[PDB]
C-alpha cells in the first residue's frame, strides 16, 4: 500500500493544500467531519494513500501544516475542511521569515524544524510502505523557500530512497510580489536540484492567462489558481489510488521523464478546460483532450515549449477510453511536431490510463512536460540575481543572518550550469 | 603547452583458490596477455585447445564465443609479478618532481572491485603503496633542500560515501557542514577541512594511518576488506626562498592521490541490502565520471561537461579542467570469470587516453 | 494426467490471463465460482480436463496458474472481480512497490524477496502434477516486472526443472506505438538474459492487433480487452490438442522441435486467420483454403513485420473444427506454389499440420463470430531480424547519450552490462543473416 506524506509550507503552500484536500476529500467521499458518505466502493480501497483511520470510520489527512505566521493556520482551521486535519500537525511559529531566505533557513526555521520533523517521523513510520513525500510551497517568499528547502534536505538525509515531489510556484516574468525574489528563488533552486526527484514548476501569470483566456474568468482569485493546481496534483497520483488499464506511479513517471539526474523540472497542464457557456459546443473526446493538452497556451509555467525541445512528456488519462486512440494521438503529435522533440530519444511520450474520471467529468487528462524551454525561467532569475548581486543590493539582510557570499556564488554557478546543460541538450544531434 | 592524461595498467595476481583452479585446468584461463610494456591483448586467441580444435572444423557457421581478440595500447603495463616500487617509479615519481617544480599533479586509481587499487595506493604494512613511498621521498628531498629553500606541507584527507563528504582526519564533523562551494573563479574549496601541518615522516604516516582507520569498509564477498568510499588525499607543497629577497618566484603546488571504489557487476554478485545500496551509489559516481571523460574527449560536447552529477566529479574537476598532470592507474583481474567487467575497465581506459590539458607554472607574491 | 502451469507476469500478463481463464472456463463449462454444473446431467463425466484445472473433493475446479505483478492494483482487481472464487487465494503480490519500468528493479532489487515465494508456490503446484509437460509464461517486453522478474524466474526455473519446456507469450514493442521511453533498454536486457533459457517465444504486437481489429472486425476504438481476447484464442488453439480429441494431435514438446532450427532463433510469429465480425461472418464461406490463405497475408500478421522481406524457416498450422485433412493438404499445396512466399533451401519440408475436432467458443460479450472452423499459425521467419534491428538502433540512440542509464546503475547494475547485452543482440542479428543464406556445394 503506497502512501504519501503531504507537507505544506508558507501561505501559498497552505492555501494550495487546503484547496487540494477539499478536492481529494470530495473525490473519496469524505465529509468535513472526516466520515465517509460516498457511493462507489472504489473510494475506500485506496483511501490509505492520503488518509489514516482514527476511530469511528473517521479519516484524517496525512498532512503536515507548516508556517511561521500564525494567521494562515487560523485561516485553515476556520475553513470548511479545517476540522478534518489533526490538531497536532499544525506546527507554527510567531514571527515570519520576513521574506528572507536566510531567516527561514538558518535563524527562524532552524528553531521550528525539529517539531516538524518529529511530526514527519511520526506520520512516516506509521505506514506499511511509504512511497514518498510531496511538498507544496512557493519560491520568492521567506517561510516557504527556507523551511521547504530545509525540510527537503533533512528528509532526504533521513529518507534517501523515497520520492520527493515539489509543487512550487516560481517567480513570474512581468510582475513580482517581493523585492528580493531573485535571491530566494536562486537559493531555493540551488537546494532543490540537489535534493528532489521531480519539481512541478508553476507560474501565477500562466494561471491568470489560462483563467482569462480559456475559462473566461474576469476575477480569478487565488481560489481558482489553487483549483487548477489542485486538479493537477490529483491527476499526478491518480493511478496510485484507482484501477486502470495501464498504471503509472510516481517512480515510473520519474524514471521515464528524467533522462539525466539534474533535469527534473517539469511543466504541468490539465485538460479539459472550458468556459461555463462554451462546454455545450464541444464534444469531449480524446482527440480534443490531447489537442488542448499539448497547446502551448495551456501550460502552467509561463515558458513556451516552442522555444525549445521536449526531452520527455507524460500524459495521464482518466476515464473510459480506448487505448488505440491514445496511442495514435501520442504518435500523431510526435510526427506532426517532430521539430519540438529531441531525436536521440526515439519515443518521447509516456502514457498512463485510469478508469475512474473526476466526479463530474467523463474524461480528463494531465500533462507533465520536460523540455529545454524551462531554461528561460532560470536564465531570467540569474540575470535579475546578478543585477542585484553586482551592487550588493540587499545582501546585508542575508549576511546579517550568518550567510556567506560563497553560498550566493555557488547557487548562481549551479543555476548557470543547469542552464548550460539544458542548452546542450536542446542543440544536439 | 599541452599535456596528455597518462594511463598505466596493472594486472593483479591470481588468488590462491583461482591459482589452484587455473593451474589444474591448464595442466579457468588467463585472458590478459601482456606482450609489451605499452601493449596488451585481451582474450588472446589460441589459448584454449578445445576451442582451436572445434573452430578448425567449424568454418564460421555460428559464433558461440568471441571471434577476434582486442588489442590495447597504453603508456605502461604491469604484469602479475610487478612490485610496488616498479609501479611507484614509473607512475607518480615524475608527478612529485612536478609538484616540487611548481606544477599541480594527480594520480587516481580506477577498476573493478577486487583488482588491487587500495593495494596499489595504500598497500599493507609489509608492502607499502604509493602514498608511503611518495611521502618518504618527498621528506627525503626536503632534507636535501634544507638550508636552501623553506618547504611547507599541508595535508588534507577526505572520503565520499553515499554522496556525503567525511573528513578522515577529523571525525565527528557532520556531513551537513562539509559542502562544495564554487567561488567566482570556479575554485572547489571544500568547506571545513582539517588542513593538518605535518613536519616529519613519522607524523605524516601516523596521520595517514589514523585517516585510513576511519574509512568505511566491510566485506562484500568480492574481498573481505572492500572500500565503500572514494578516498581523496591532497598534499599542498609551498616553497619559499631563504634569501629574504622575496619576489614572484615563491611557488606552491598540489599533489592529489585518489582511491576510487570499484564497479560492482549485477549479473554476478551476492550483495543484498545496504551493501547493494553503497554499490549503487558507487556505480552512479563512476557513471558520472565516465560521462565527464566522454564529454572531455568529444569536441562536440565541449559546451557542457557534467561535473555536477556527483561530488566525485566535482572534486576531480580541477584535474581535467586545466593546470594539472594526470595519471590513471587502471587495475584489472586476468581471469575468464571476470571477462566482462575487465573489458569495460579497459574500454573506458582507452577513451581516457584522449584527454589533454594545459599546464601553467604557479607563481605567488 | 497431462498438464502445464501458466505463469502470468506483470499487468499485461495478468490481463491476458483474465481473458485466457475466462475462455477456458467457458470452453469447459466452469462457472466463475469453480463449480461444473454438467455433473448434474452426466455425473462423473469429463468435460473439465485436468490439463489446466485441479479437482478437489467438493467438485471445485482450481486453475493451475500463478499471478505476479509486483503491484497490488491488477491482482486486487481479480480478488474483488467475478472470478474471485475461482483462483486459489495465493495470487502473489510483492506490491509494496512496483518496478517502475526498470529492468534492474524487477530483477535485482525488488525482484528478490518475491522470487523464493513464487518458486515455492510453483513447486507446490507442480507437486500435484503427475506428468507436468511445461510452463506457459505470459509477460511483456518494456515493463519493469515483465522484463526483469520474468528473466529471473526463467533463470531459476531452468535450474529447478531442467529440461522442461518453457513457452513464452510476450508482447513485443511496436515499431511506432509505445507507452514508455525506456522500452528498448528493458527489451534488449530481457532478450540477452532470456535467450539461453526459453525454448520458444511466441510474439505479438499491439499495433498489429489494433490494425487487425480496425480492418477485419470493424472496431474503430478497441481496448486491451479485444487484444487479450484474440491472444486468448491463439493460446486456446495452441493448447487445444492437450484437452480435446483430434485427427492430428500436437504436444507441447512438438512446437520447439519443429519451429526452432537452431537454439538462438526461437522467435516465431503468431497469427489467427478467421478474425471476422458477425455481420461479415455472412457473405463468405470461410473454407479451409480461404482461412489458410488468410494466414499468410502480411496484413493479418500480429507482429508489425513483412514476411516478404525474409524467408520462412518453419510453419505450424493448427486447425480447429469442421476441417478435413484433404482440404488442408490442398491448401498447403496451393500455398507452396506462390512465388511471394519463399522458404530457406535448408528446409524443403516447411510445414507442420495439426487438426482438432473442437471448434472455438463465442465468448459472450466478445467480437468474434461463431465460425465453425478456424486456424492458428506459428511461423518462424527471418523477417523478425528487422524487428530486432530497429530496437538496437533505438538502443544506440539512447546509449550514446547515456540517457536514463543512471536509473539502472542506481539499482545495482553495472554500466558495461548494457554493452554486453547489445553485443549479444548484434550476434543474434548476424545469426539470422547467416541462417537465411542460400547454401552452396
Ligand atoms: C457541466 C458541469 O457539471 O459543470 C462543470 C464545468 O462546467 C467545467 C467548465 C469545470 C468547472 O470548473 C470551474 O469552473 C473552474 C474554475 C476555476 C478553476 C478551474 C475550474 C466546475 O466548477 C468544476 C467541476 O469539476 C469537478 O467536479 C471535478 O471533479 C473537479 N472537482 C473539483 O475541483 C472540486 C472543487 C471543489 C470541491 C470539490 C471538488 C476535479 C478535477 C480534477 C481532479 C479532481 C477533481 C465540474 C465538473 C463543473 C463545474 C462545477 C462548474 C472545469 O473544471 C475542471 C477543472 O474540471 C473548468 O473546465 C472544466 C470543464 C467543465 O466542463
Ligand atoms: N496486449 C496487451 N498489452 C498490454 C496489456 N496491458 C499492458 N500491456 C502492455 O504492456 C507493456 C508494458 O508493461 P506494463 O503495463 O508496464 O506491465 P509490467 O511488465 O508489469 O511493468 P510494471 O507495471 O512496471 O511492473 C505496454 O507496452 C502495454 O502496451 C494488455 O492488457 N494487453
Ligand atoms: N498560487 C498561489 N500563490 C500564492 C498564494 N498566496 C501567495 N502566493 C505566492 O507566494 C509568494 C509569496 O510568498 P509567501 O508564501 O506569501 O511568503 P511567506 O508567507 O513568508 O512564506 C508570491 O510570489 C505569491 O505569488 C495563493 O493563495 N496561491
Ligand atoms: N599486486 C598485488 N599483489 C599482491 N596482492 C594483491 C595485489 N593486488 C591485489 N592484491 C590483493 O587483493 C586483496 C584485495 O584487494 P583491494 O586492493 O582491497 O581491492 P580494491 O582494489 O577493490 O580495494 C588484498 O588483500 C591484496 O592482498
Ligand atoms: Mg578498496
Ligand atoms: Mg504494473
Amino acid at each position: 500500500m503506497r502512501e504519501i506524506v503531504h507537507i505544506q509550507a508558507g501561505q501559498c503552500g497552505n492555501q494550495i493544500g487546503a484547496k487540494f484536500w477539499e478536492v481529494i476529500s470530495d473525490e473519496h467521499g469524505i465529509d468535513p467531519t472526516g466520515s465517509y458518505h460516498g457511493d462507489s466502493d472504489l473510494q475506500l480501497e485506496r483511501i490509505n494513500v492520503y488518509y489514516n483511520e482514527a476511530t469511528g470510520n473517521k479519516y484524517v489527512p496525512r498532512a503536515i501544516l507548516v508556517d511561521l505566521e500564525p494567521g494562515t493556520m487560523d485561516s485553515v482551521r476556520s475553513g470548511p475542511f479545517g476540522q478534518i486535519f489533526r490538531p497536532d500537525n499544525f506546527v507554527f511559529g510567531q514571527s515570519g521569515a520576513g521574506n528572507n531566505w536566510a531567516k527561514g533557513h538558518y535563524t527562524e526555521g532552524a528553531e521550528l524544524v525539529d517539531s516538524v520533523l518529529d511530526v514527519v517521523r511520526k506520520e512516516s513510520e506509521s505506514c506499511d510502505c511509504l512511497q514518498g513525500f510531496q511538498l507544496t510551497h512557493s519560491l520568492g517568499g521567506g517561510t516557504g523557500s527556507g523551511m521547504g528547502t530545509l525540510l527537503i534536505s533533512k528528509i532526504r538525509e533521513e529518507y534517501p530512497d523515497r520520492i520527493m515531489n515539489t509543487f512550487s510556484v516560481m517567480p513570474s516574468p512581468k510582475v513580482s510580489d517581493t523585492v528580493v525574489e531573485p535571491y530566494n528563488a536562486t537559493l531555493s533552486v540551488h537546494q532543490l536540484v540537489e535534493n528532489t526527484d521531480e519539481t512541478y514548476c508553476i507560474d501565477n501569470e500562466a494561471l491568470y492567462d489560462i483563467c482569462f483566456r480559456t475559462l473566461k474568468l474576469t476575477t480569478p482569485t487565488y481560489g481558482d489558481l489553487n483549483h487548477l493546481v489542485s486538479a493537477t496534483m490529483s491527476g499526478v497520483t491518480t493511478c496510485l489510488r484507482f484501477p486502470g488499464q495501464l498504471n503509472a506511479d510516481l517512480r515510473k513517471l520519474a524514471v521515464n521523464m528524467v533522462p539525466f539526474p539534474r533535469l527534473h523540472f517539469f511543466m504541468p497542464g490539465f485538460a479539459p478546460l472550458t468556459s461555463r457557456g462554451s462546454q455545450q459546443y464541444r464534444a469531449l473526446t480524446v482527440p480534443e483532450l490531447t489537442q488542448q493538452m499539448f497547446d502551448s497556451k495551456n501550460m502552467m509555467a509561463a515558458c513556451d515549449p516552442r522555444h525549445g525541445r521536449y526531452l520527455t512528456v507524460a500524459a495521464i488519462f482518466r476515464g473510459r477510453m480506448s487505448m488505440k486512440e491514445v496511442d495514435e494521438q501520442m504518435l500523431n503529435v510526435q510526427n506532426k511536431n517532430s521539430s519540438y522533440f529531441v531525436e536521440w530519444i526515439p519515443n518521447n511520450v509516456k502514457t498512463a490510463v485510469c478508469d475512474i474520471p473526476p466526479r463530474g467529468l467523463k474524461m480528463s487528462a494531465t500533462f507533465i512536460g520536460n523540455s529545454t524551454a524551462i531554461q528561460e525561467l532560470f536564465k531570467r532569475i540569474s540575470e535579475q540575481f546578478t543585477a542585484m548581486f553586482r551592487r550588493k543590493a540587499f545582501l546585508h539582510w542575508y549576511t546579517g543572518e550568518g550567510m556567506d557570499e560563497m553560498e550566493f556564488t555557488e547557487a548562481e554557478s549551479n543555476m548557470n550550469d543547469l542552464v548550460s546543460e539544458y542548452q546542450q541538450y536542446q542543440d544536439a544531434t | 603547452k599541452q599535456s596528455s592524461i597518462s594511463v598505466a595498467v596493472r594486472v593483479r595476481p591470481f588468488t590462491e583458490a583461482e591459482s589452484n583452479r587455473l593451474v589444474k585446468i591448464d595442466n579457468l584461463r588467463k585472458i590478459i596477455n601482456v606482450v609489451d610494456d605499452r601493449m596488451l591483448i585481451f582474450d588472446p586467441p589460441e589459448t584454449n585447445p578445445l576451442t582451436k580444435m572445434q573452430r578448425n572444423a567449424f568454418p564460421n557457421s555460428f559464433k558461440g564465443s568471441r571471434i577476434r581478440e582486442h588489442r590495447f595500447v597504453f603508456d605502461r603495463l604491469f604484469d602479475e609479478d610487478c612490485t610496488q616500487d616498479q609501479v611507484y617509479r614509473n607512475t607518480t615519481q615524475p608527478l612529485l618532481d612536478s609538484v616540487l617544480d611548481g606544477y599541480n599533479a594527480t594520480v587516481f586509481a580506477y577498476g573493478a572491485t577486487g583488482c588491487g587499487k587500495t593495494h596499489t595506493i595504500s598497500g599493507t604494512p609489509e608492502d607499502p603503496g604509493v602514498i608511503f613511498l611518495t611521502m618518504k621521498e618527498l621528506y627525503n628531498r626536503i632534507e636535501e633542500l634544507k638550508d636552501t629553500k623553506i618547504i611547507d606541507i599541508s595535508l588534507s584527507y577526505l572520503e565520499i560515501y553515499n554522496e556525503t563528504i567525511r573528513d578522515l582526519l577529523n571525525p565527528m564533523t557532520q556531513c551537513k557542514n562539509l559542502v562544495i562551494r564554487e567561488d567566482a573563479n570556479n575554485k572547489i574549496s571544500v568547506s571545513n577541512l582539517s588542513r593538518h601541518r605535518p613536519n616529519s615522516v613519522e607524523e605524516v604516516m601516523q596521520l595517514i594511518l589514523e585517516g585510513n582507520k576511519n574509512r568505511t569498509c566491510s566485506p562484500t564477498e568480492a574481498n573481505a576488506t572492500s572500500s565503500r568510499s572514494h578516498a581523496v588525499l591532497q598534499i599542498n607543497v609551498i616553497q619559499k626562498d631563504r634569501t629574504g629577497d622575496i619576489t614572484e618566484e615563491h611557488t606552491f603546488a598540489t599533489l592529489s592521490i585518489i582511491d576510487l571504489a570499484g564497479s560492482e557487476r549485477a549479473a554476478a554478485t551476492k550483495n543484498r541490502g545496504a551493501r547493494l545500496n553503497e554499490g549503487a551509489n558507487i556505480n552512479k559516481s563512476l557513471l558520472a565520471l565516465g560521462n565527464c571523460i566522454n564529454a572531455l574527449c568529444d569536441p562536440r560536447r565541449r559546451n557542457h561537461v557534467p561535473y555536477r552529477d556527483s561530488k566525485l566529479t566535482r572534486l576531480l574537476k580541477f584535474s581535467l579542467g586545466g593546470n594539472c598532470k594526470t595519471v590513471m592507474i587502471v587495475c584489472v583481474s586476468p581471469s575468464s570469470q571476470h571477462y566482462d567487467e575487465t573489458l569495460n575497465t579497459l574500454k573506458y581506459a582507452d577513451r581516457a587516453k584522449e584527454i589533454k590539458t594545459k599546464l601553467i607554472r604557479n607563481q605567488h607574491n | 494426467m497431462r498438464e502445464c502451469i501458466s505463469i502470468h507476469v506483470g499487468q499485461a500478463g495478468v490481463q491476458i490471463g483474465n481473458a485466457c481463464w475466462e475462455l477456458y472456463c467457458l470452453e469447459h463449462g466452469i462457472q466463475p465460482d469453480g463449480q461444473m454444473p454438467s455433473d448434474k446431467t452426466i455425473g462423473g463425466g469429463d468435460d473439465s480436463f485436468n490439463t489446466f484445472f485441479s479437482e478437489t473433493g467438493a467438485g471445485k475446479h482450481v486453475p493451475r496458474a500463478v499471478f505476479v505483478d509486483l503491484e497490488p492494483t491488477v491482482i486486487d482487481e481479480v480478488r474483488t472481480g467475478t472470478y474471485r472464487q475461482l483462483f486459489h487465494p495465493e495470487q502473489l503480490i510483492t506490491g509494496k512497490e512496483d518496478a517502475a519500468n526498470n529492468y534492474a528493479r524487477g530483477h535485482y532489487t525488488i525482484g528478490k524477496e518475491i522470487i523464493d515465494l513464487v518458486l515455492d508456490r510453483i513447486r507446490k503446484l507442480a507437486d500435484q502434477c503427475t506428468g507436468l509437460q511445461g510452463f506457459l509464461v505470459f509477460h511483456s517486453f518494456g515493463g519493469g516486472t515483465g522484463s526483469g522478474f520474468t528473466s529471473l524466474l526463467m533463470e531459476r526455473l531452468s535450474v529447478d526443472y531442467g529440461k522442461k519446456s518453457k513457452l513464452e507469450f510476450s508482447i513485443y514493442p511496436a515499431p511506432q506505438v509505445s507507452t514508455a521511453v525506456v522500452e528498448p533498454y528493458n527489451s534488449i536486457l530481457t532478450t540477452h538474459t532470456t535467450l539461453e533459457h526459453s525454448d520458444c517465444a511466441f510474439m505479438v504486437d499491439n499495433e498489429a492487433i489494433y490494425d487487425i481489429c480496425r480492418r477485419n472486425l470493424d472496431i474503430e476504438r478497441p481496448t486491451y480487452t479485444n487484444l487479450n481476447r484474440l491472444i486468448s484464442q491463439i493460446v486456446s488453439s495452441i493448447t487445444a490438442s492437450l484437452r480435446f480429441d483430434g485427427a492430428l494431435n500436437v504436444d507441447l514438446t512438438e512446437f520447439q522441435t519443429n519451429l526452432v532450427p537452431y537454439p538462438r532463433i526461437h522467435f516465431p510469429l503468431a497469427t489467427y486467420a478467421p478474425v471476422i465480425s458477425a455481420e461479415k461472418a455472412y457473405h463468405e464461406q470461410l473454407s479451409v483454403a480461404e482461412i489458410t490463405n488468410a494466414c499468410f497475408e502480411p496484413a493479418n500478421q500480429m507482429v508489425k513485420c513483412d514476411p516478404r522481406h525474409g524467408k520462412y524457416m518453419a510453419c505450424c498450422l493448427l486447425y480447429r473444427g469442421d476441417v478435413v485433412p484433404k482440404d488442408v493438404n490442398a491448401a498447403i499445396a496451393t500455398i507452396k506454389t506462390k512465388r511471394s512466399i519463399q522458404f530457406v533451401d535448408w528446409c524443403p519440408t516447411g510445414f507442420k499440420v495439426g487438426i482438432n475436432y473442437q471448434p472455438p467458443t463465442v465468448v459472450p460479450g466478445g467480437d468474434l463470430a461463431k465460425v465453425q472452423r478456424a486456424v492458428c499459425m506459428l511461423s518462424n521467419t527471418t523477417a523478425i531480424a528487422e524487428a530486432w534491428a530497429r530496437l538496437d538502433h533505438k538502443f544506440d540512440l539512447m546509449y550514446a547519450k547515456r540517457a536514463f542509464v543512471h536509473w539502472y546503475v542506481g539499482e545495482g547494475m553495472e554500466e558495461g552490462e548494457f554493452s554486453e547485452a547489445r553485443e549479444d543482440m548484434a550476434a543474434l542479428e548476424k545469426d539470422y543473416e547467416e541462417v537465411g543464406v542460400d547454401s552452396v556445394e
